[PDB]
């Protein structure tokens, strides 16, 4: 999930 | 690299009482934008993944209130309130603060109902079969609690060994009930060098052990 | 909203293989999507991610240089190429998206079964378990199909099209010795209903094309 943001 | 434990693996609890699910990750899920993605979610007998809390503790759509969600850092908990048979399944929780994501074992959540013996039925191999070569006979078990089941199938008074198999089912998530198929399988040959064929069902909503059997030949 | 994939089956190792999820009921392009595994008696993994912008993808490392994930906006479609697959990579595949308005993921496909093996395929052969006597003592009978050695999974069973659902167990398939799978699907109906209903199981087994829709009568 954290690859969608950042 | 972020691991994710939880515990415990398996919790059978009586329902309208509550349950609790520890979920704890290896590094903190504070992410630097100052929100913690902490996830759970519900996969129930036979079905897909549904979502029940994102952030720690909000609720996703048409979950019931019972559900809660707690915790911060690298500590979080699950609760439900009052359990009910719809919540009989296995939860995971995972987090979306790290990269790559990661989910927990997985917490099998069993429901224990009232004790409910389980009914018996034998079955006679078909005529299909029979010409094909080899011969099933199954035994039923239905609709029965608690889990625990003994089966052994006997031809002609003889205790067999290595040529059954069986299968469960999860608990149904209406009744909380298990049920249970066992297959001894022989070849036409082995099959027709005996006459009576009975699976004998031990289980604890018994009041004594139960055989249900055939004569073969009008099987 | 639905996820639906298609594209799974029996492969050797070193094989390749293409999976589909053809996405409905939202606005596709607007949404990150991934794909998450889930071998059988086991917990999820995360595969491969893709963003809505650029096309920007991310792999486990399990996967890095052998699956490419992709999507086709204009058939609100998502896709998994998947090379030199080993026997590891066993397992449901399935299409999740990214809810970006809840920083998590929210729905899960119905999954699309991948086997690595060097095994062959074999469609099954489905048996009537018929309905004797008497079953019970109270009014109650039960009747059901064998579906016997077959490779690779899944196989489904429905009754009567779809129509009968009540009362119906269909068991998890037991992995035989032979490296073969069988199953049985039986449902409890009233007895007084034999003589009049007719029961038919209705078997799917796609991976080798095979189609039985079989009339289960008592004696």
């Amino acid at each position: 999930d954290a690859e969608f943001r950042h | 690299y972020v691991v994710m434990t939880q515990s415990p693996l398996s919790l059978p609890v009586t329902p309208g009482e509550p349950a609790s699910i520890s979920c704890k990750s290896s590094q903190s899920l504070l992410d630097s934008d100052g929100k913690t993605y902490l996830n759970w979610l519900l996969q129930k007998p036979g079905q897909s993944p549904q979502r029940l809390i994102y952030l720690v503790s909000k609720l996703d759509s048409g979950v019931p209130d019972r559900f809660s969600g707690s915790g911060s850092g690298t500590d979080f908990t699950l609760k439900i309130s009052r359990v009910e048979a719809e919540d009989v399944g296995v939860y995971y929780c995972w987090q979306g603060t790290h990269f790559p994501r990661t989910f927990g074992q997985g917490t099998k959540v069993e429901i224990k109902r009232t004790v409910a013996a389980p009914s018996v039925f034998i079955f006679p191999p078909s005529d299909e079969q029979l010409k094909s070569g080899t011969a099933s006979v199954v035994c039923l078990l239905n609709n029965f609690y608690p889990r625990e089941a003994k089966v052994q199938w006997k031809v002609d008074n003889a205790l067999q060994s290595g040529n059954s198999q069986e299968s469960v089912t999860e608990q149904d998530s209406k009744d909380s009930t298990y049920s249970l198929s066992s297959t001894l399988t022989l070849s036409k040959a082995d099959y027709e060098k005996h006459k009576v064929y009975a699976c004998e069902v031990t289980h604890q909503g018994l009041s004594s052990p139960v055989t249900k059997s055939f004569n073969r030949g009008e099987c | 909203v639905q996820l639906l994939e298609s594209g799974g089956g029996l492969v050797q190792p070193g094989g390749s293989l293409r999976l589909s999820c053809a996405a409905s009921g939202f606005t596709f392009s607007n949404y990150g999507m991934s794909w998450v595994r889930q071998a059988p008696g086991k917990g999820l993994e995360w595969v491969a991610s893709i963003r809505s912008g650029g096309g920007r993808t991310y792999y486990s490392d399990n996967v890095k240089g052998r699956f490419t994930i992709s999507r086709d906006n204009a058939k609100n479609s998502l896709y998994l190429q998947m090379n030199s697959l080993r026997a590891e990579d066993t397992a449901l595949y399935y299409c999740v998206r990214y809810d970006h308005y809840s920083g998590s993921s929210d729905y899960w496909g119905q999954g699309t079964l991948v086997t690595v093996s060097s095994a062959s395929t074999k469609g099954p052969s489905v048996f009537p378990l018929a309905p004797s006597s008497k079953s019970t003592s109270g009014g109650t009978a039960a009747l059901g199909c064998l579906v016997k050695d077959y490779f690779p999974q899944p196989v489904t069973v429905s009754w009567n099209s779809g129509a009968l659902t009540s009362g119906v167990h269909t068991f998890p398939a037991v992995l035989q010795s032979s490296g073969l799978y069988s199953l049985s699907s039986v449902v409890t109906v009233p007895s007084s209903s034999l003589g009049t209903q007719t029961y038919i199981c209705n078997v799917n087994h796609k991976p080798s094309n095979t189609k039985v829709d079989k009339k289960v009568e008592p004696k």
